[PDB]
């Protein structure tokens, strides 16, 4: 009754029989922008069911040596479905998200993933190693799209900050002996009421193994991690031609 | 009318509107049947019913 | 009188059929109600346990976001009378001039509707059926020509004497019902009541009609239900001299005032014999069509 | 609370800790024959506890290659206990049945049996193979007694009808990862108020593997299927000498 | 105006931030209450699910 | 009578007086139609109507 769950939005339904409750980021559900917080004057478009629905975007393989990955929002979805089209045809965008990370193994496998959402996840570089070069991360690294990107130095989250404190952010753990998914609801987080879905990623999703995957030889060795997410309360404004960058 | 109760459906929980010109009711038209249905008899004949929201095996 | 407690608190003799379900009116298809997103733990309509033996109780509204649809689609055409009260061929009788079969101007047909597949497959969807029937008799020559000939049809219930010639004394028909009709007249047509000694006819009878050893010689009686044996339909040309014309009588049956009980799987193999489910063991076919792989259409 | 169950009737009690509810065939409990449905005028005898009790009649071994079996009612019981004696001494008989099919394995075994009750289960023959011979099934095949009989062609149920539609009949499944028994209550089904227990079998019980039994080498390979059943509301009439056929 | 039921029962446009939590005054550290021994089944504050 | 509402015109803003001897209404005669007409639907479907006396384009 805390372990079983069904999430239905749009024409999509997710089920899980080994859940660990649901986290509502910063204790606040997503909502549409009020007339007093808004500034842009055109009437927005709110497509509803055709964009607020679950999209399964990618699968990674968890290996005994995996470092961890990240995805950026709304970047992961800007080229997918009717949501993508709207994000491309409109200058302004805003929405919340329901994130459902999936990973099942067996009662004989073990390991624990930390699944967290970090708003304004700015990536740093190793500065030429010596720390004397002011190098910058390239586009494919700051906005990896649906493929996500692998962390080079998980301990400092590729940004000079301790992953040990990442739990100060909305998160759940997928500890194999306990659950097989993480569900996080994130409201729209920004210092502006609407923004560009292309130029700005409001938050990053981090999936990092903290207790490494293990099992005895002979047990299924391919343990996938699949990412499914749904935009909530999407609004778009400032219509013109479609743009991808 | 004033016929015999010869029909194969005399005593059926559903009533019909038929036509007849003979003293025996089985001579009557098929008419119209009432539209009642009980699918649970076949689709859900469990002793202790379970709701849609719950987990069937608890 | 009963003094011991166990006799007093006994349910021996309870004749009330306690029913777990009940019929509700349903003249149209069910409507669709508006539904929205649900992101909740504990509640899970999509998950089932087919082992229980029940069908899924999940509906459109709980699996996707639905709009409101007011459904006026009628359920009237799927009532048993709608399905069965349509006349189909159940018998064919030949009265030829020269021949091996019924060559003497008369024929006796034991009433059995299992000789034709369309009709037989529909009624066998159920185990027990109770109904009245309308029988229509279409007669003509083998080319479909209409000739000036008088016929006599007689219903011979079990125990009544079956005619053995076109001149049998049995045709006096003083008690049996007979229909005298010309081939030139429209098809003869009559209403027949539900006649079994049982409360219903049964297309399947898993047993024997009599007691005794069931030695292989008398295994042709396995599944033989006398309760479905309504008698003989006899026909003759009305004369002491042979008819000038070869004739064919087609028999159509239309059920009405139908009740049915116990649905069963529908026939998926060709029928071979009347009133018996034998199928060709060397040609067992899949119920439907096949394809080369489970991953392509 | 849907999984645990106790069935007590007569001097017998059955327990199960991995049940899947109980099916009441055609949503109707067994009952005695009313004075208006009855036709025979002699006062019936209703032995009660000495005949309405559980009888364990047979055990079959489920093998990776098993085809399935059937039993006929009341045939299975006509030679057992006080019930058998009554069925033999009386012309008329009627009763309902509580059927409990048992099969336990381990959390590492797998497979699924379909347990169904088919009223008026008439057996057909292969008609000499070519389909030109009107052969008939012999007595030992139509009324196999307590031993039951193995299906030759389960797909058409040895009667030219699809086992794929057998679920239109009262049934349960014994899917090893879920439950270890099936319980079906069947009311008296016939077009007559009473009938001969010897000449007529009101229904057949079918136990057919649909998802074959499997397990790794080293796990207990002997997986029995045991049939236990109890007549309910038995009534007998038309008394004379004992007859077996 | 809106005649189809789904438009009427729609939550599209809800601008109220529904909050699951709320701030309470807390000018000092929380006090400690007297507690005694508890030897009970079912109740288990020490066990968690991080 | 007590038939089914099988006719192709059930729910028509115009009512008919027909004859029938069968349980299905589509078996009925054509009968009489009501004599209502709306020519403006085709002859004058303008958003802002103009009178006969005025100049159409003002
Ligand atoms: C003057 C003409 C009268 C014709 C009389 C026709 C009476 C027919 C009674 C309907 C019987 C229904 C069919 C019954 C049983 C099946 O055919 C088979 N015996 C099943 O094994
Ligand atoms: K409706
Ligand atoms: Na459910
Ligand atoms: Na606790």
């Amino acid at each position: 009754s805390d372990r079983v769950a069904q999430l239905t939005i749009g024409n999509s339904t997710i089920t899980t029989q080994e859940a660990a409750n649901i986290i509502v980021g910063y204790g606040e559900w997503p909502s549409y922008c009020s007339d007093s917080d808004a500034t842009a004057v055109d009437k927005p478009t709110r497509p509803d069911v055709s964009v607020n629905r679950f999209y399964t975007l990618d699968t990674k393989l968890w290996e005994k040596s995996s470092k961890g990955w990240y995805w950026k929002f709304p970047d992961v979805l800007t080229e997918t479905g009717v949501f993508g089209q709207n994000a491309q045809f409109h200058y302004l965008y805003r929405s919340g998200f329901c994130i459902h990370v999936q990973c099942n193994a067996s009662k004989f496998h073990q390991g624990a993933l930390l699944v967290a959402v970090l708003p304004e996840y700015v990536i740093g570089t190793v500065a030429g190693g010596t720390g004397t070069e002011d190098t910058h991360p390239p586009y494919k690294q700051t906005q990896p799209g649906a493929d996500g990107f692998e962390l080079q130095h998980p301990y400092v989250l590729d940004a000079g900050i301790p992953i040990s404190q990442l739990t100060v952010c909305p998160h759940q753990w997928i500890n194999l002996r306990t659950n097989n998914c993480a569900t996080i609801i994130v409201p729209y987080i920004n210092a502006l009421p609407f923004d560009s879905a292309l130029n700005h990623c409001n938050f990053g999703l981090l999936v990092v193994p903290i207790s490494p995957l293990d099992y005895d030889q002979g047990a299924t060795p391919v343990i996938p991690i699949t990412i499914t997410l749904a935009p909530m309360c999407s609004e778009f404004a400032g219509l013109r031609q479609a743009v991808t960058q | 009318s004033h016929e015999n109760s010869n029909s194969a459906t005399e005593g059926s929980t559903i009533n019909y509107t038929t036509i007849n010109y003979y003293k025996d009711s089985y001579a009557a038209t098929a008419g119209k049947q009432s539209l009642k249905q009980d699918p649970d008899k076949f689709a859900n004949p469990v002793k202790d019913i379970f709701t849609e929201m719950a987990a069937p095996l608890k | 009188g009963d003094r011991v407690a166990d006799v007093i608190e006994s349910s021996i003799g309870d004749s009330v059929s306690r029913a777990l379900t009940h019929a509700l009116p349903a003249p149209t298809g069910q409507n669709t109600q508006v539904s929205s997103h649900r992101l909740d733990t504990g509640k899970v309509p999509a998950l089932q346990a087919a082992e229980i033996g029940a069908s899924s109780n999940a509906s459109d509204e709980s699996m996707i976001e639905t709009r409101c649809v007011l459904n006026s689609h009628s359920t009237a055409e799927t009532t048993l009378d709608s399905f069965f009260s349509r006349a189909g061929l159940v018998g064919e009788i030949d009265l030829p001039l020269k021949g091996t079969t019924n060559p003497n101007g008369y024929a006796n047909w034991d009433i059995d509707i299992t000789g034709y597949a369309q009709m037989r497959r529909k009624v066998e969807l159920f185990t027990y059926m109770r109904f009245d029937a309308e029988f229509t008799f279409v007669a003509c020559t083998p080319t479909g020509e209409v000739v000036p000939q008088l016929l006599q049809y007689m219903f011979v219930p079990p125990g009544a004497p079956k005619p053995d010639s076109r001149e049998s004394l049995a045709w006096q028909t003083a008690t049996n019902p007979s229909v005298f009709v010309k081939l030139s007249d429209p098809p003869a047509q009559v209403s027949v009541p539900f006649m079994s000694p049982a409360s219903a006819y049964q297309w399947f009878y898993d047993g024997y009609p009599t007691f005794g050893e069931h030695k292989q010689e008398k295994d042709l009686e396995y599944g033989a239900m006398p309760n479905n044996m309504m008698g003989t339909f006899s026909v003759r040309t009305v004369g002491t001299s042979k008819s000038k014309y070869p004739l064919v009588v087609r028999i159509y049956m239309r059920m009405k005032h139908v009740r049915a009980w116990i649905p069963r799987p529908m026939r998926n193999q060709n029928y071979l014999f009347k009133a018996n489910p034998n199928y060709a063991g060397n040609s067992i076919k899949p119920t439907g069509a096949s394809r080369t792989a489970i991953t392509t259409l």
